[PDB]
């Protein structure tokens, strides 16, 4: 638990080091309810793991091809070779139903920890779930768990929290200048005084709407200014 | 101990937590009598009961409009239906007073005598109009699902869910008139204008709402 | 211990798995009053049996008559027995049948006898499940079939609404709607035909006329909740 987020700070009473990545933080009292701390733990794991896919998507989609820009990679004109100008209504129909299954199974693992472990179709192999948020079993095809699990459980968050801030960086280094993260890395490392945080905060490179097959989108930057 | 309308301030002495939607909000002490508060608990419900019917009525006829249907707006639905159907206007309103002034004095003698209206004085129906408590009659006709009996722990939850939707329906039907007198158009036209540009198409930019435009 | 509508959950206290098809699904508390549970247990079975007969009605009619469309087929049948002579028979022949079923609901030991052939008599059965004449040659266990009736029944009640809402959006029968989905899945969905973003609402139009003529006075044909469609 020790070596907190600041030197002279007393850790709160509900943060005695049980959970991983516990640094005596929460200066907003949100984990004071014990039943809310578990849900905020689950939502931290979700915001960590999607951001680690998000960071490993953005700085890999421009290494494989630094042509399609990740902010406008969702437009159907920018989709790859078997998917160019797909009906986005059909693709949303897949994604909604494929995710309303997965998430609700995960949600019922929150609400009833223990009555969601089995494959419901094939009453066969279970998933040995040691603690909430960490299913394992078939989610561990490599067996990298069952060692010092607490060590990797901290490594998942510390890489995860940095990936959350790096992915909100990946957005704000893209709305301010209209340029990719490794591309804004090139823009910094060419002239590191005219392409800094200065003279790009306060300009939004995003239009009011980009029409997708007959639909407008509000498309708002995270600060005003153009 | 309970959540109050204004944190810190205690609820008034006449307002312990037993009513639905009770949040201690009586700053003028208007429910200081325990028998006029029996009347205002009746009054908050039937105002909320009509406003829940009303606010659903404005919204559902405005959802149909602006999509392409032939619907009027709620301020113009009064004229257009006594003109399309050749309905004489005084003979429509008088029957509204006959049918409802029937249904209202039954309530007005539920409040005066709660055991009454259950003597077979009506067409034979006795315990349908018995009345369970203040503002909640129940029985066979007014609760045909039978939700006010069986589990009473969830019924107290439905009592609160009625008052919560009933409060902000009264605020909506106070806001539909306010969105019409200020702007001069339908409600979901005002919503879609607020969703077109959320800045500058709010209430502050009329010149009717703030005079310091 | 029994299977549920949602396996991690718990059933409510008024559902204890006594009834057939009791998977514990009643979030809106409607099975609390036991007087009103009998009314709903009857009305689920009645809603299921009409819908099973209707969905198999539309499916058989579509595989033998590709000419006419079932939403319009209440208008074009051209019976020689009149437009209202049919309705007059159906009115009286159902105001007999339903009221016999209704008195069975009210007093279950009151409707057992053939009134005009008093030598014949229904057995003292369960409410909503007549048997005797209505059930010869029952295959296997009776409670197995009692769950098979409702599972196929609940599947068919969702099927008929699926028939109607496909018949108002693409306007074609439910193999023609299936052939639209099997020829092109990615573009022939309701999420492909419609979307609402905050700022505009794109909904499909009706494939249904507003009115029909039908022999003199016109009959209004409305698209069930047009305007509230996505
Ligand atoms: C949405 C992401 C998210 C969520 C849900 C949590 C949740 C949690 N964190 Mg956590 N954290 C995050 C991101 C997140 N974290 C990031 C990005 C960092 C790196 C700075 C940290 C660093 C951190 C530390 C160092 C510690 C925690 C701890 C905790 C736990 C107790 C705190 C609490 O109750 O807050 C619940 C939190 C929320 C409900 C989130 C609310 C968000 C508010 C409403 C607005 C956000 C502010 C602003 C927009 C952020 C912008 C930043 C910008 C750079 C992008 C809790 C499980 C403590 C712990 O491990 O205890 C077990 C602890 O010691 N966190
Ligand atoms: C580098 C970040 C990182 C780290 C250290 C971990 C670490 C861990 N995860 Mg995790 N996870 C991550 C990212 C990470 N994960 C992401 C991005 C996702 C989303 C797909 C998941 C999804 C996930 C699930 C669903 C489960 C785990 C599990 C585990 C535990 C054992 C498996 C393991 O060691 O994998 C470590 C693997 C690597 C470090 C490889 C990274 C190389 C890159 C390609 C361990 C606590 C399992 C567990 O705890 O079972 C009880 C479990 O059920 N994680
Ligand atoms: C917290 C202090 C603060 C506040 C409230 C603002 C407020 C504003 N800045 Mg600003 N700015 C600040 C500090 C601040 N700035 C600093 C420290 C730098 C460096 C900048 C650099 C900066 C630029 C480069 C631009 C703004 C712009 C703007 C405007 C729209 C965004 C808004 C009036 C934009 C504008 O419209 O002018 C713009 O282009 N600011
Ligand atoms: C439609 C009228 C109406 C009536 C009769 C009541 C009646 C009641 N409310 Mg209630 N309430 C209403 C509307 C109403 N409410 C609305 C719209 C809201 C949302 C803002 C609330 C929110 C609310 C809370 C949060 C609480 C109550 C409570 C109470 C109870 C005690 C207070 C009292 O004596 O009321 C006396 C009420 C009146 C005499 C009627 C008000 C009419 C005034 C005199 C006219 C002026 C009002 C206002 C200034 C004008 C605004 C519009 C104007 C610009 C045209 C009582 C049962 C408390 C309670 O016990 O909960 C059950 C409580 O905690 N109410
Ligand atoms: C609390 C209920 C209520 C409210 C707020 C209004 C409000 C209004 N009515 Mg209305 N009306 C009501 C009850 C109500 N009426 C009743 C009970 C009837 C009789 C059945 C009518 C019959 C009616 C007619 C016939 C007309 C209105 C009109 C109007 C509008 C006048 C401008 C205004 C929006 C007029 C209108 O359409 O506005 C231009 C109009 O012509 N109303
Ligand atoms: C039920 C809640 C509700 C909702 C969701 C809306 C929504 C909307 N209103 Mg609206 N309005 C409401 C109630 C509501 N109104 C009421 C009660 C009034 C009368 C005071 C108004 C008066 C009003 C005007 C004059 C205008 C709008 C407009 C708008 C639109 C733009 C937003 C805006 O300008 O903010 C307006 C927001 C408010 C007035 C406040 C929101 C509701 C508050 C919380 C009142 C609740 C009562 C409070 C809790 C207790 C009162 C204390 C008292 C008892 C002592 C938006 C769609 C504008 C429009 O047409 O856009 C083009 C516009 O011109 N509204
Ligand atoms: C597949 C659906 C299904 C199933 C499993 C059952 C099962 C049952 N019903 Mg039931 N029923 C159904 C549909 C079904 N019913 C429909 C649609 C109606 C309305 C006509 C009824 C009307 C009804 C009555 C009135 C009674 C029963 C009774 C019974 C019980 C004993 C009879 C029996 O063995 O049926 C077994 C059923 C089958 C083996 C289904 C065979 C289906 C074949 C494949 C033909 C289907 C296709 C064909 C096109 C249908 C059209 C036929 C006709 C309209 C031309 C049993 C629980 C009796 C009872 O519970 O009393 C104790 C009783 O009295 N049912
Ligand atoms: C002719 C038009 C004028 C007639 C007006 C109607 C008169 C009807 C009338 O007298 O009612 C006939 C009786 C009148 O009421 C009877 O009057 C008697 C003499 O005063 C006694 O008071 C009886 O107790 C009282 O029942 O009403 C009924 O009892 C109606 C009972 C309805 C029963 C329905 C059962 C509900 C369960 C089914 C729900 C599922
Ligand atoms: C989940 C997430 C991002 C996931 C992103 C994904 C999947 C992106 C995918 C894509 O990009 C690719 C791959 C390719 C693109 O072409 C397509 C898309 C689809 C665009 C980010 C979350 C990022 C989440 C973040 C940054 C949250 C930060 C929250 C903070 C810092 C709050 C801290 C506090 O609240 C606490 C915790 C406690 C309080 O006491 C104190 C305070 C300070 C209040
Ligand atoms: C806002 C409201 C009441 C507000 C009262 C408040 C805040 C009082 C608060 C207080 O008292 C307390 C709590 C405690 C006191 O100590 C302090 C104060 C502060 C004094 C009622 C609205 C109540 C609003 C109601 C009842 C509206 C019903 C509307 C209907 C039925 C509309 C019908 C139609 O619109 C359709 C459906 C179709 C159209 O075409 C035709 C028509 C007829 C126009
Ligand atoms: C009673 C008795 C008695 C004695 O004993 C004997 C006997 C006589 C044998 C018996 C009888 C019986 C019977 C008759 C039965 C029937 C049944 C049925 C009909 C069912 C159905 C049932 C039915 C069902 C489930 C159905 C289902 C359906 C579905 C899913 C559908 C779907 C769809 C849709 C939406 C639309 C699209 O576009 C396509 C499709 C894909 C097409």
């Amino acid at each position: 638990d020790r070596k907190l987020w600041a030197p002279g700070v007393v850790a709160p009473e509900y943060l005695k080091g049980d959970l991983a990545g516990d640094y005596g933080w929460d200066p907003l009292g949100l984990g004071a309810d014990p039943t809310a701390l578990k849900w905020y733990r689950q939502s931290e794991l979700q915001h960590a793991r999607w951001a680690m896919l998000g960071v490993a998507g953005v700085l890999v989609q421009e290494i494989v091809k630094p042509d399609v820009y990740f902010y406008e990679a969702g437009l159907p004109q920018n989709l790859p070779e078997p998917f160019t100008n797909i009906n986005m209504g059909g693709l949303l129909a897949w994604e909604f139903i494929l995710m309303h299954w997965v998430e609700v199974r995960r949600w019922q693992d929150y609400k009833n920890f223990g009555s969601v472990n089995e494959d419901p179709i094939f009453k066969g192999n279970k998933v040995p779930n040691p603690e909430m948020g960490y299913p394992g079993g078939i989610f561990d095809p490599f067996g990298f768990s069952k060692g010092n699990l607490k060590e990797l459980q901290t490594k998942e968050i510390k890489n995860g929290r940095l990936a959350m801030i790096a992915y909100m960086a990946f957005i704000l280094q893209a709305q301010a200048t209209g340029k990719g993260p490794l591309a804004a890395l090139s823009a910094h490392l060419s002239n590191p005084f005219g392409n800094n945080i200065l003279k790009n905060i306060g300009t939004c490179t995003v239009p009011h709407s980009v029409d997708v097959q007959g639909l407008t989108i509000p498309l708002t930057c995270l600060w005003p200014g153009s | 101990v309970r959540p109050v309308w204004f944190p810190g301030n205690p609820p008034p002495a006449h307002l312990d937590g037993s009513l639905a939607g009770d949040y201690g909000f009586d700053p003028l002490f208007l429910g200081q009598e325990p028998q006029t508060l029996k009347w205002y608990v009746q009054a908050e419900l039937v105002h909320g009961r009509f406003a829940m019917l009303g606010a659903a009525g404005i919204i559902l006829t405005s959802i149909g409009a602006k999509v392409g249907l032939g619907f009027p707006e709620w301020y113009d639905a009064g004229k257009v239906v006594v003109e399309k159907n050749n309905i004489d206007f005084p003979t429509l309103m008088v029957i509204q007073f006959y049918l409802m002034g029937w249904a209202e004095t039954k309530r007005w003698y539920d409040f005066k005598n709660p055991g009454s209206q259950a003597d077979g004085s009506f067409l034979g129906f006795t315990e349908e109009f018995k009345g369970l408590e203040n503002g909640y009659p129940g029985g066979r006709f007014f609760d045909p699902m039978g939700l006010s009996r069986g589990d009473a722990a969830k019924y107290q939850e439905y009592k609160q869910k009625e008052v919560k939707n009933g409060r902000l329906a009264m605020i909506a039907c106070l806001g539909f008139a306010a969105q019409y007198a200020a702007t001069g158009k339908g409600p979901l036209d005002n919503l879609a204008d607020h969703l077109a540009d959320p800045n500058h198409v709010n209430f502050a930019t009329n010149g009717v709402s703030i005079p310091i435009a | 211990s029994r299977p549920l509508w949602l396996p991690g959950s718990t059933p409510p206290a008024h559902l204890k798995g006594d009834l057939p098809g009791d998977f514990g699904f009643d979030p809106l508390g409607l099975g609390a009053n036991a007087e009103s549970l009998k009314w709903f247990k009857e009305s689920e079975l009645v809603h299921s049996r009409w819908a099973m007969a209707a969905v198999a009605g539309i499916l058989v009619q579509e595989i033998v008559r590709p000419d006419v469309f079932w939403y319009n087929a209440g208008k074009e049948v051209e019976s020689p027995l009149g437009p209202l002579g049919l309705l007059a028979v159906e009115f009286f022949l159902m105001h007999w049948v339903e009221v016999r079923r209704w008195q069975d609901l009210r007093k279950p030991g009151s409707v057992d006898q053939d009134p005009i052939f008093s030598q014949y008599k229904l057995p003292p059965h369960e409410v909503g499940y007549p048997g005797g004449v209505f059930a010869p040659f029952i295959p296997g266990d009776l409670a197995e079939l009692k769950v098979k009736e409702i599972k196929n029944g609940r599947l068919a009640m969702l099927a008929f609404v699926g028939f109607v809402m496909a018949a108002q959006v693409t306007g074609k029968g439910p193999i023609a709607a299936l052939q639209e989905h099997l020829a092109d899945p990615w573009g022939t969905t309701i999420f492909s035909k419609a979307a609402v973003v905050p700022g505009q609402a794109v909904a499909p139009p009706c494939k249904i006329p507003a009115s029909v003529s039908y022999k003199g006075i016109e009959i209004p044909t409305p698209c069930f909740l047009q305007g509230l469609w996505p």
